[PDB]
């Protein structure tokens, strides 16, 4: 059903992609799970 | 072959479901944006507010250009560890007119301030700001184009003639939609020519209509299977035209990936390889530059000694003998 959308995380080295890509996933987790 | 490295997660706001590709190194950002490894839609650029912009930074706005990606939202990281208004306001700043400096409107760019790192530790002051950053995924971003709802256009692979019927081409229809009874133009190598789809096949059995990713058959009025040919394109009329030179931004594998082993200058004449078939094409270097390397990535501008259908966008791959040595997209059109 839902629209599906595709990101990415773009920027240099030790910026903190990473470490964004688990943050969005565990706080869109424990609000919309 | 070429070495794709990603990392895949997905997650959900209450209206959309997100596919994101994060990659570790610069290299595979190259690569990966290139090749279409993945296709963001929107892309997330994150700039430490500790460091400001970098190199990569500024490479990865360019390429996103170059590449096609439509929209960039900013999530300047580490503000944890920057307590300054004023520097902040600087970094961000200086990130807006980088992205204005590659047609980005960093004016009208998101621009969220967080700290990655404490919003996963659990501190719900950062949380905040990463719920902003999803926000604006769903509201920056609008819901992308369908490819149904593209023109339609199938790359050709066979040509057949078939009994009492007429003349079939088939391939799988990389977007839109062909019914019976729509017009169509042959689109590339040779003169446009223009027809008739008089039936669509699939799995032997007739059918109304074609549709994006699936593999069909089209039956086509009056043309000869000597009319037609691999690499050329059928697409709904006045959609797209061919095209010999166009500039294009490509990567040149490296050794490791089973590459060349030594750079190529100007005057190098590989094959293009589009969609279905090799075009041998002339290169010419930036301005400066007097060879490549394996493993490097420059704009590159191709004179094709015949032409191809082809729009900003477009993949294909560079070969030397049937064998892949490089991958580009097609950045811009020229003629
Ligand atoms: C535990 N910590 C968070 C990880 C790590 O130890 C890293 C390091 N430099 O030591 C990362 O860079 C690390 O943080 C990191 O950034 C990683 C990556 O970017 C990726 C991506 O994007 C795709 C595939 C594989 C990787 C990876 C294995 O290099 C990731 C490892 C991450
Ligand atoms: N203080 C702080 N450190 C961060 C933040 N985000 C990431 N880091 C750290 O920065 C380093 C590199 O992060 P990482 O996600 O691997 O960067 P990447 O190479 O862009 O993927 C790691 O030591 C992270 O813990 C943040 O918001 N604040
Ligand atoms: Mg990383
Ligand atoms: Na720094
Ligand atoms: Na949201
Ligand atoms: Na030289």
């Amino acid at each position: 059903t839902k629209p599906h959308v595709n990101v990415g995380t773009i920027g240099h080295v030790d910026h903190g992609k990473t470490t964004l890509t688990a943050a969005i996933t565990t706080v869109l987790a424990k609000t919309y799970g | 072959g070429i070495t794709i490295n990603t990392s895949h997660v997905e997650y959900d706001t209450p209206t959309r479901h997100y596919a994101h590709v994060d990659c570790p190194g610069h290299a595979d950002y190259v690569k990966n944006m290139i090749t279409g490894a993945a296709q963001m839609d929107g892309a997330i650029l994150v700039v430490a507010a500790t460091d400001g912009p970098m190199p990569q930074t500024r490479e990865h706005i360019l390429l996103g250009r170059q590449v096609g990606v439509p929209y960039i939202i900013v999530f300047l990281n580490k503000c944890d560890m920057v307590d300054d208004e004023e520097l902040l306001e600087l970094v961000e700043m200086e990130v807006r007119e980088l992205l204005s400096q590659y047609d980005f409107p960093g004016d009208d760019t998101p621009i969220v301030r967080g700290s990655a790192l404490k919003a996963l530790e659990g501190d719900a002051e950062w949380e905040a700001k990463i719920l902003e950053l999803a926000g604006f995924l769903d509201s920056y971003i609008p819901e992308p184009e369908r490819a149904i709802d593209k023109p339609f256009l199938l790359p050709i692979e066979d040509v057949f003639s078939i009994s009492g019927r007429g003349t079939v081409v088939t391939g799988r229809v990389e977007r839109g939609i062909i019914k019976v009874g729509e017009e169509v133009e042959i689109v590339g190598i040779k003169e446009t020519q223009k027809s008739t789809c008089t039936g669509v096949e699939m799995f032997r059995k007739l059918l109304d209509e074609g549709r994006a990713g699936e593999n069909v058959g089209v039956l086509l009025r009056g043309i000869k299977r000597e009319e037609i040919e691999r690499g050329q394109v059928l697409a709904k009329p006045g959609t797209i035209k061919p095209h010999t030179k166009f500039e294009s931004e490509v990567y040149i594998l490296s050794k490791d990936e089973g590459g060349r082993h030594t750079p190529f200058f100007k005057g190098y004449r590989p094959q293009f390889y589009f969609r279905t078939t090799d075009v041998t094409g002339t290169i010419e270097l930036p301005e400066g530059v007097e060879m490549v390397m394996p493993g490097d990535n420059i704009k590159m501008v191709v004179t094709l000694i015949h032409p191809i259908a082809m729009d900003d966008g477009l993949r294909f791959a560079i070969r030397e003998g049937g064998r892949t040595v490089g991958a580009g997209v097609v950045a811009k059109v020229l003629g």
